RNA sequence: GAGGGUGCUUGUACACCCAUAGGGUGAGGUUAAGAAUUACACUCACUAAGUGUGAACAACACAUACAACUUGUGGGAUAUACGCU
């Protein structure tokens, strides 16, 4: 898990230079494929981390109709909400040459 | 100073510390004789403390005489030739002496004469029958009889004499719970009261009334725990934002009714069982369910009351309130299922004594 | 397979066993019948249960997990199964 408190990925959408994005592969479609797969992996990791954080503030309230205002859970969710989205993190990883990719068919 | 203690009773198993079987059997037969003499005694005392009041009533119907229970040497209207408790103790000792010890007689005498004066109100009008004591009664013995208490490390058991008979105590695997309680008496640190003794078919038990003290916690009187008791949820407790539900309808009511149904099953099946050898062998299978569901109810009630007290103490609830308990008592009274399947007096008394021990003040409304 | 015995008491489960234990019987009273014999929810009572040591149906040593452990005595009351009308 990378440091989510010091990420340089943009929070919202930005105009990314395609020449930089597809320089490593020679094809922007291939780069999008690789980045999307890395985004799926990053989303899985972030979900695991968030579930681990939320299990701490698991106030065992049996009532369901009433709305419970747990400040710590709201704070954790707020922290993970303002993070760059997994595809943005994957794009930042790709531009920094921190993604490892290989083709099974080509390597066989 | 106020009473800084709440009375408490413990069950200690005792084996007879003798080498051979015949001496053990002689001691056990002597103690069974002690039981029989104690029960016959209790009957004698209760009859002898009934009759004289009706003699008083006879004299009052004769000439309105103000005869009262007092020594005639100390009262002109007194009829008794000595103290009343002495009269009962004498009229039982003169017949049962030389077979069982007299401290049993003194303890039983006090235990009955104290209650009969309170029952005088119910006895002058008449709403109570004279007690008919059972035969399996746990007979009482006073603290003036416990002697030679020591810890014999060789046999790994406390040894003592219950009126000139050795006794090795069977804590078994109880090296903490009551272990530091008898040692708290061998060194003179805990107070003991007039105890009782039971025998249930080979085993011997001592019901020791140890006077235990209260436990002080960090409780806040302003914090209030809202407790409610129902047959669907035995305990539901509020403490601010903390909810605790103790007990389930299946584990308390359903198992209780299952034991009751099994008892009815055996009762039905005993009609055509082995016959011609007497009623006792026919009802043998019924005899198994002697105190089955009572024990189950008592255990679940203890667990539920302990969880309620633990929740109240852990949240520093210095005042526990039972919500709408009076109305639920009222509806239970005018019903059949609710009274005979929802022990609320037992729950209430366990809660009261386990909260007066911890300092929590209990309110009913 | 219920239910049980030992594993302090209670509850759950647990190891080891007993368990046609809602059974195998013994005696006393009574009843029925020509007898064998049957009968009684008539009365009383006996008989099974961890491992090792131990001649031993003697005694002693050892033997699982969690929770609880303020009871006893009596009175009032209700209901269940059985018997009679």
């Amino acid at each position: 898990m990378q440091d989510l408190k010091n990420t340089k990925a943009p929070v919202s959408t930005a105009t990314l230079n395609r020449n930089e994005f597809d320089s490593k592969t020679g094809n922007i479609y291939e780069a999008i494929s690789i980045a999307s797969k890395r985004a799926v992996q990053i989303n899985s990791d972030i979900k695991k981390e968030l579930l681990e954080k939320l299990e701490e503030f698991a106030t065992y309230s049996d009532s369901l109709e009433e709305v419970f205002e747990n400040k710590e859970q709201i704070e954790v969710s707020k922290f993970y909400e303002k993070l760059p989205k997994p595809h943005a993190l994957a794009v930042q990883e790709w531009l920094e040459d921190k993604i490892y990719y290989r083709n099974t068919e080509k390597d066989a | 100073m106020g009473k800084s203690t709440l009375k408490h009773t413990r069950k200690i198993q005792i084996l007879i510390d003798l080498p051979t079987k015949d001496e053990k059997k002689e001691v056990m037969d002597m103690m069974y004789q002690w039981r029989d003499r104690c029960f016959r005694a209790a009957n004698i005392i209760v009859t002898h403390l009934y009759v004289q009041e009706m003699i008083k009533d006879f004299f009052y119907l004769s000439e309105g005489i103000k005869y009262k229970l007092a020594d005639e040497k100390k009262d002109e209207k007194g009829i008794l030739q000595r103290s009343r408790m002495n009269t009962t103790y004498r009229v039982v000792s003169d017949r049962f002496k030389g077979e069982m010890p007299t401290n049993i007689l003194s303890t039983l005498n006090h235990g009955l004469i104290s209650s009969f004066n309170k029952n005088r109100v119910q006895y002058w009008k008449g709403e109570r029958s004279l007690p008919n004591f059972k035969k399996d009664m746990a007979f009482p013995f006073g603290l003036q009889g416990i002697s030679r208490l020591v810890y014999d490390e060789e046999k790994k058991a406390f040894c003592f004499r219950l009126y000139r008979v050795p006794f090795k105590t069977y804590l078994g695997k109880d090296f903490t719970d009551k272990r530091m309680l008898l040692e708290r008496l061998v060194k003179g640190d805990v107070k003991l009261c007039a105890s009782n003794i039971q025998l249930n078919g080979g085993k011997i038990f001592w019901l020791a009334v140890f006077e235990i003290e209260k436990e002080k916690h960090s409780l806040k009187p302003e914090v209030i725990a809202e407790a409610s008791l129902s047959l669907e949820y035995p305990i539901v407790v509020k403490t601010g934002k903390n909810r605790l539900t103790i007990g389930t309808k299946e584990e308390f009511l359903y198992r209780r009714l299952a034991i009751q149904a099994a008892r009815r099953r055996t009762q039905v099946g005993a009609t055509y069982s082995r016959s011609g050898k007497g009623k006792k062998r026919k009802l043998k299978a019924v005899d198994k369910y002697h105190k089955t569901e009572s024990n189950y109810v008592a255990h679940r009630i203890h667990v539920y009351s302990r969880k309620l007290i633990d929740f109240c103490i852990k949240h520093q609830a210095g005042t526990l309130i039972l919500m709408n308990q009076e109305d639920k008592v009222g509806i239970a009274k005018e019903e059949e299922f609710v009274l005979r399947n929802w022990s609320y007096y037992e729950l209430m008394t366990k809660i009261k004594y386990k909260a007066e021990k911890a300092g929590i003040e209990l309110i009913i409304g």
